[PDB]
């Protein structure tokens, strides 16, 4: 099966130029198209328009003709959306996807996988990396056999950071909370993970943060108070 | 455009219920050699992309469950899901690839109705590297409730506080089909010094009475 690979998350500032790259795994365009659909908060799924690289066209809907160009680059088969003029309402979720339509010349390929998705946050904030503190499990955070814990990531900028526990070892029980923005522009969440009271003297909890836009890596062994 | 129509915008449904969701196109997607109607419908679970469920209007995808069933031709199009379970939560959009621009349903949120469960509330205090810089964030935590509505108050020394915490609500799990929530409380140090008594009081349509988890510093 054919996979979408997109590049990081970003932020870019107000009136720049945004690309977006999309590596497509099999080592051929083929006859797809690349389609680009935008997720902005509060407007579901829109699409922007599609590139047909073996051909060498594209088309747009109207909402994106004027500020969108695709591009491929054919050496490495990526495709790329690029944004012109950035404004605070294109910060979004962007997807790649091959997804072509009737009326142009699908190949036949109008379904085919997603990327991953791609967080373009457009803002004049700089980039800040998170301070990660411990939620320490104590006699007020403990219910019979469960037990709490977990971890304040803080002052980042921007979305997102991703939290993994023991290094994605452990799953059940992880609950990682929407990020909020706070009164000073910077975002804060939390993530906490469920376990069992009697586990809290034998097993070591490592809470795993990545902010990449930021480059920063964090593991901060969380112990009881 | 061919513009999609999605009905309804959310609904909630217990588990092992049937679940309808419609779209109508403002032109039809039907090709009339074949007979072959170019729709198609997705699911969307929190965190990751798009998953189509049926193409030609009624395909199912391998992989997807029988209890998917899409329906219609032309202009009226209907997804069902028989007998839901809990892992159905997700977000449905409807789309279209007769004509660009490609066109998708503005999105129907699904959530589970399940038993009314009442939230375990733990309380955490700040970190002390935290207070080693001058802030101090003593968080509450609302873990594993159904249904969503929940109220969270924080009182210092008794005083109501405003304006100086923030909320946090995950997205339905996809296993209980329960929510959790953090209520984060945001002060200086200095100010965090000054006070003994720190209050999370949560009213809850599962609990007996508000329940009010606290500690001292």
């Amino acid at each position: 099966q054919v996979q979408l690979v997109q590049s990081g998350a970003e932020v870019k500032k107000p009136g720049s130029s945004v690309k977006v790259a999309c590596k497509v795994s099999g080592g051929t365009f083929s006859s797809y198209t690349i389609s680009w659909v935008r997720q902005a908060p509060g407007q579901g799924l829109e699409w922007m328009g599609g590139i047909i690289p073996s051909f060498g066209v594209g088309h747009y809907s109207q909402k994106f003709r004027d500020r969108v160009t695709l591009t491929a680059d054919k050496s490495t088969t990526t495709a790329f959306l690029e944004l012109s003029s950035v404004r605070s309402e294109d910060t979004a979720l962007y997807y790649c996807a091959i997804l072509g339509t009737f009326n142009w010349k699908s190949g036949g390929n109008y379904f085919g996988p997603w990327g991953q998705g791609t967080l373009v946050t457009v803002s004049s904030a700089s980039t800040k990396g998170p301070s990660v503190f411990p939620l320490a499990p104590s006699s007020k955070s403990t219910s019979g056999g469960t037990a709490a814990l977990g971890c304040l990531v803080k002052d980042y900028f921007p979305e997102p950071v991703t939290v993994s526990w023991n290094s994605g070892a452990l799953t059940s029980g992880v609950h990682t909370f929407p990020a909020v923005l706070q009164s000073s522009g910077l975002y804060s969440l939390s993530s906490v993970v469920t376990v069992p009271s009697s586990s809290l003297g034998t097993q070591t909890y490592i809470c795993n943060v990545n902010h990449k836009p930021s480059n920063t890596k964090v593991d901060k062994k969380v112990e009881p108070k | 455009d061919i513009v999609l129509t999605q009905s309804p915008d959310s609904l909630a449904a217990s588990l092992g219920e049937r679940a309808t969701i419609s779209c109508k196109s403002s032109h039809s997607v039907l090709y009339s050699s074949n007979n072959k109607d170019f729709f198609a419908w997705y699911q969307q679970k929190p965190g990751q992309p798009p998953k189509l469920l049926i193409s030609w209007a009624s395909t199912r995808e391998s992989g997807v469950p029988v209890r998917f069933n899409g329906g219609g031709s032309g202009t009226h199009f209907t997804l069902t899901i028989s007998s839901l379970q809990a892992e159905d939560v997700a977000v449905y959009y409807c789309q279209q690839y007769f004509s660009s621009p490609i066109t998708f349903g503005q999105g129907t949120r699904l959530e589970i109705k399940r038993t009314v469960a009442a939230p375990s509330v733990f309380i955490f205090p700040p970190s002390d590297e935290q207070l080693k810089s001058g802030t101090a964030s003593v968080v509450c935590l609302l873990n594993n409730f159904y249904p969503r509505e929940a109220k969270v108050q924080w009182k210092v020394d008794n005083a109501l506080q405003s304006g100086n915490s923030q909320e946090s609500v995950t997205e339905q799990d996809s296993k209980d089909s329960t929510y959790s929530l953090s209520s984060t409380l945001t002060l200086s140090k200095a100010d965090y010094e000054k006070h003994k008594v720190y209050a999370c009081e949560v009213t809850h349509q599962g609990l007996s009475s508000p329940v009010t988890k606290s500690f001292n510093r």
